[PDB]
């Protein structure tokens, strides 16, 4: 029973709603709806439009399945949470926790493969048309692969039901070890996309600067250095916003003890899934042709 | 227009002869070619096969094993190499070119022919015309059979005919038991509908002896008709 | 001074010739075919899909044999098709990418290409070698190779952008007739049934009627607005269909010297790039700038079908002839056939 | 002077093309619906073939 | 065999395929100029009955130079087969100052089609030594009006040429052109195209990403 763990791991367990238990549950739901209809609306959008048949936006699609399922997964702990909680066992309670995993996984490793593949048809001669959908598929699998084996390896041995003295506060049945492991994987795969994004912009700018004196026609100048570094800041920006008081409490709740994590545990997930919501508002609204698609879809 | 092959001899039961052709004045690369043996008194017997870029390569039933084929496109060659000649491996050697597309016209053209002397199911196709008199002038009909109905779904029918001329290689007559092969004049013609078939000779002449063979190739393990030969 | 004269004597031939037709004109094709059944909702798919060109595709062609096709494109390649097996027989390598007729001999042992290198090849599909090489150039044109359509195994019609139209002799390699006549740029062509006589298409909303024998035109027919970019032949022989930029078709014919049914609907803007007729002549196909292609009756004008799948501007249409299939080639690179 | 003899050609074309033997549109109208009429039967994409015939799709 | 028939047909689609690379990586530039533009002397220095195309390459990138004649005044939608290279490269004579209203107006004609959209153009002022001795010796005002700045001038002048090409384009905001004073230099000549087709490519792709 997880009555043994949770009161070891200082927890509590709800037995009626509360103020609490009702806000969240009420304000958690009502973003669950967007986050399964604006991703699938892109969906949609690159099928039924010919020419969004490219290989960058097939990482766009696979962004969306990516952040649909991560809707799904909160769906589900939603309604098995506060008075519900009190009944799972433990072969439901690692089910429950291991489609949150496979989910936030598959959205942060799908913002890594979109900033390799900008990276790629920009220091090559080539044209993205004229591109081969070979590498995206390739990197299509390895993503959904490498997500499966993260929420697969704590309910085959990596937690802590067979060692009951150290593991983690916010996670009763989880290894401390675990938490710290999708901690680096996650800080790691941001410094590498920003690294990215920055060698594009500096790239760029240092090409404008050079084709001055030939190119008067309208191409390069200010509009083009300072709408490349719009984009650059807000996909930076919002993935700073909505994951890093999420990674600062998992790395306190490991190295501090004496630190009262479990108040904010359950805002700091909320923000985090709000990322799989503005993910379509910021990789989908710079195609003028899609915004005209999404209306001739929404009659 | 050139197939010359060499490379037989005179070898002693249990050794080894490789057989060499080379191919001079048509696109080699694009045709597959076929081994085929004739005792030193009896009928042709098919051996080997090599397909176009050595796609797919096939064997007779009584050399599998012992023999193998292979080609050197760039040097315009073709090979086999026999290991264990036994005493039924006397026999003269030809070399076959063919070429598969939607209307061609394979087994066209023949090669030369290098003697080997050792000093020690499938379709049966039947030719019960052994010797036939004829004179100049006059019309002949020559008779075969199959046992199995070599008509296709797809509407072919895979019966081709040949002649051998006193000391000469074969050559096409008709492929695909209605077709007329290109330089043959028009007196011959093939008939037949299923099982039974006949090649007629409007007027005769004095080239026109030798012994008429045939052969089916609708399955791979290729079947030549006993000979037929115009006394005249 | 004469010119003036010439120029009032051009005047007046034209008023006796309107008078002619207008006096002959006395009802329409629509009139009398307003009490005959309509065919109905033509529904086709597509049977094969014939994939391996790597660019636009620009010609093609269909066998006398309704089995074999052949297909230019804009990389350089000719290629022959077997429609039932979706098999490629041949595939020939051209000297210039720029190629934007072909045609394929009657008999079959030929085929032929050409476009803006002002000559046309032969090639000879049926040698002892095993290969296809190229038999003869056809040197002549002073402007690109615009359509050809081989006569005989020894004699071929070309139509160029020099406004003119000649008659070749293969073995000889000399232009044997010069047609001329039009004033802009001839587009295309088509032979008659019983191969004596011809028509063509030009940019100047002109078509008019040759005689190979003769070298002489006939006749000549009016009423399009833009360039004529598509003709063909009705299975009669004794008419004809247009197809211009302007979004419009219509059907002359050779003996009433008048257009007698114009195919146009308030929906098309875009022009014609090929028309094709069906075996008994109840059917017109034209292909279409909207990336599809359109099935009208005849005999009613009235639109039947699309020929929907494309992802590009359809270029070519051609009917076998025992009627039993319809080829269509588009700028995405791929051939359709279509039951 | 210069453009007078192509001129001269012109009428003469103008001339050939005009005296030319005519029939009424209404004859020429009957014939070619005759001619779809009688080929009716003969055209297997006006009248769809079955399946058992169709060379594309009996595979 | 039928089946032999379709080792035949896989063997040609190998063929075909080994092709595809090479065409997904070509560049295709359309030659313009006249006769005293000096067409014959620019090729001859590119180590390589219609049209003349020009295959080679450089740093690895296959190029084509398609080289019509005088053939380029025909003038229908059916001589546009070149909607899908990547830029226009044309050929001026900087010193014919008569000659230059004439060579102004076939620029005109061209780089405004329906067809040439999202075509970059190159320019070539050939012969620019030629221009240095006319001027200073030759006025322009004489030949153009418009012309305020100083005619005994090379920079002067150089920056009013460029101007009057730039000035007769209606569809500007959509593809850039550049321009460079070319001679019979015989080594720049291969280097200063590729930088131009090299950030046409570039501009094409920031907008096809999404990432401008
Ligand atoms: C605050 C967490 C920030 C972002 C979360 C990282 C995603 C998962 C990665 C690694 C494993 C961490 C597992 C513990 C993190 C918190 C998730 C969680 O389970 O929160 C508790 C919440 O269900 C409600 O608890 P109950 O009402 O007891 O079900």
């Amino acid at each position: 029973s997880i009555a043994f763990f949770y009161n070891r791991s200082g927890k509590h367990l709800a037995t009626e709603w509360n103020t609490v238990s009702k806000l969240v549950m009420g304000l958690g739901i009502t973003v669950c709806i967007f986050i399964m209809l604006a991703n699938l609306l892109v969906m949609v959008a690159i099928y039924v439009n010919r020419r969004f048949h490219f290989p960058i936006y097939y990482l766009m699609a696979n962004l969306a399945a990516a952040d649909f399922f991560a809707g799904l997964a909160y769906f589900y702990l939603m309604f098995n949470t506060g008075p519900n909680t009190r009944r799972l066992t433990v072969s439901t309670w690692l089910l429950r926790q291991g489609l949150i995993d496979t989910s936030l996984t598959a959205s942060v490793a799908n913002l890594l493969a979109i900033a390799i593949e900008r990276h790629i048809t920009v220091f090559r001669m080539q044209l993205h048309t004229r591109m081969s959908n070979r590498r995206v598929v390739v990197v299509i699998v390895v993503i959904w692969t490498m997500a499966i084996v993260m929420g697969a390896i704590p309910s085959v041995g990596w937690n802590c039901i067979c060692d009951i003295e150290n593991c983690s506060n916010m996670a009763p049945l989880y290894s401390d070890s675990y938490l710290v492991f999708w901690a680096i994987f996650n800080l790691v795969t941001f410094v590498v996309m920003v690294v990215l994004y920055a060698h594009i912009f500096g790239y760029v700018r240092q090409r404008t600067m050079r084709m001055s004196r030939h190119s008067s026609g309208p191409r390069r100048n200010r509009d083009t250095m300072m709408s490349l570094l719009k984009t650059v800041v807000i996909v930076l920006g919002a993935f700073i916003i909505c994951w890093t008081p999420g990674l600062v409490l998992l790395l306190l709740d490991v190295c501090c003890p004496q630190c009262d994590v479990l108040a904010y545990e359950k805002f700091f997930l909320l923000l985090a899934e709000f990322n799989s919501a503005m993910n379509p508002i910021i990789y989908s609204y710079r195609d003028k042709e899609m915004s005209a698609t999404f209306r001739q879809i929404l009659c | 227009v050139q197939l010359v092959e060499s490379g037989g001899g005179l070898v002693q039961p249990g050794g080894s002869r490789k057989l060499s052709c080379s191919a001079s004045g048509f696109a080699f690369s694009s045709f597959g070619m076929h081994w085929v043996r004739q005792a030193p008194e009896k009928g042709l017997e098919w051996v080997a096969y090599i397909s176009s870029g050595s796609g797919t390569i096939y064997y007779a039933d009584t050399v599998k094993g012992r023999f193998t084929i292979s080609r050197d496109d760039p040097k315009n060659t073709l090979f086999l190499q026999m290991t264990s000649l036994r005493s039924e491996d006397t026999a003269m050697y030809y070399c076959v070119r063919s070429i598969y597309y939607y209307g061609s016209s394979p087994f066209d053209f023949w090669g030369q022919g290098t003697t080997l002397t050792v000093s020690s199911s499938d379709i049966v196709m039947t030719q019960a015309t052994s010797s036939v008199p004829v004179t100049p002038g006059e019309s002949v009909s020559i008779s075969c059979r199959s046992s199995k109905s070599l008509l296709h779904s797809n509407g072919n029918t895979y019966l081709y005919w040949f002649l051998q001329r006193p000391g000469q290689s074969p050559q096409l007559l008709i492929y695909r038991m209605s077709n007329l092969a290109s330089g043959v004049p028009d007196r011959f013609s093939g008939s037949g509908s299923g099982t039974a078939f006949t090649l007629t000779i409007s007027r005769l002449e004095a080239e026109d002896v030798g012994v008429y063979y045939c052969m089916q190739h609708l399955e791979y393990p290729l079947t030549f008709g006993a000979g037929t030969k115009l006394e005249l | 001074s004469e010119l003036d004269q010439l120029r009032q004597e051009a005047e007046q031939l034209k008023n006796q010739i309107r008078d002619a037709r207008k006096a002959c004109a006395d009802a329409t094709l629509s009139q009398i075919t307003n009490n005959i059944d309509p065919v109905g909702r033509i529904q086709m798919r597509t049977r094969r899909t014939l994939r391996g060109h790597l660019a636009k595709i620009y010609a093609m062609h269909w066998g006398t044999d309704s089995r074999l096709l052949v297909s230019a494109s804009q990389d350089g390649k000719l290629i022959i098709w077997d429609s039932y097996t979706t098999n490629k027989v041949h595939a020939i390598p051209l000297r210039s990418s720029w190629v934007m007729t072909c045609a394929y001999a009657p008999s079959g042992n030929y085929v032929a290409c050409g476009g803006l290198d002002n000559i046309c090849s032969i090639y000879n599909l049926k040698t002892r070698e095993g290969n296809v090489r190229v038999s003869r150039e056809l040197a002549g044109h002073t402007g690109y190779l615009s359509c050809c359509r081989f006569l005989d195994d020894n004699q071929i019609v070309t139509s160029s952008g020099d406004t003119t139209c000649a008659l070749w002799d293969i073995e000889t390699g000399q232009q044997t007739t010069t047609f001329t006549g039009h004033t802009g740029d001839v587009m295309s062509l088509s032979l008659a049934p019983d191969t004596r006589l011809f028509v063509s298409g030009a940019c100047d909303a002109s078509a008019k009627l040759w005689d190979v024998r003769e070298g002489m035109c006939r006749q000549t027919f009016t009423g399009h607005e833009s360039d004529i970019n598509a003709i063909c032949f009705f299975p009669n022989g004794n008419a004809f269909a247009t197809g211009s930029d302007d979004a419009t078709c219509r059907l002359f014919d050779l003996r009433a010297d008048q257009e007698l049914m114009t195919y146009s609907h308030d929906n098309i803007i875009c022009g014609i790039t090929s028309v094709s007729f069906s075996k008994s002549g109840r059917l017109l196909l034209a292909g279409y700038d909207d990336f599809n292609c359109n099935v009208w009756d005849a005999l009613k004008a009235d639109r039947a079908g699309v020929l929907a799948g494309h992802d590009n501007r359809v270029s070519c249409l051609g009917v076998t002839d025992d009627g039993m299939a319809v080829a269509t080639g588009s700028w995405d690179s791929f051939l359709k056939i279509w039951n | 002077t210069a453009s007078i003899a192509q001129a001269r050609k012109l009428v003469e074309q103008l001339k050939m093309e005009a005296n030319i033997d005519r029939i009424k549109v209404s004859k020429a109208a009957a014939d070619l619906m005759a001619y779809c009429e009688a080929h009716a039967k003969e055209d297997p994409l006006l009248t769809p073939v079955p399946a058992s015939e169709n060379p594309f799709r009996e595979k | 065999e039928d089946k032999a028939a379709a080792e035949r047909s896989k063997e040609i689609d190998k063929c075909l395929s080994r092709e595809k690379t090479y065409v997904k990586r070509l560049v295709k530039i359309l030659l313009l100029g006249a006769d005293n533009s000096g067409k014959s002397t620019f090729l001859k220095q590119m180590r390589i009955k219609g049209i003349h195309e020009y295959d080679f390459e450089i740093k690895n990138v296959p190029f084509k130079m398609v080289d019509v004649g005088g053939q380029r005044s025909e003038r229908k939608r059916w001589f546009e087969c070149f909607d899908s290279v990547t830029s226009i490269l044309f050929l001026v004579d900087s010193s014919d100052f008569n000659r230059l209203t004439e060579s102004l107006n076939d620029f005109e004609t061209i780089v405004n089609n329906r067809v040439f959209s999202n075509v970059s153009i190159i320019l070539f002022l050939n012969k620019t030594d030629l221009l240095e001795e006319k001027v200073q010796i030759v006025s322009i005002k004489d030949y153009f009006l418009e012309f305020e700045g100083d005619p005994h001038c090379l920079r002067d002048v150089q920056k009013f040429l460029v101007e009057c090409f730039r000035n007769k384009r209606r569809d500007q905001q959509q593809k850039p052109l550049y321009h460079h004073f070319t001679t019979a230099i015989n080594t720049e000549n291969a280097r200063l195209i590729f930088r131009d087709v090299k950030d046409t490519i570039l501009h094409d792709n920031l907008k096809q990403l999404m990432l401008q």
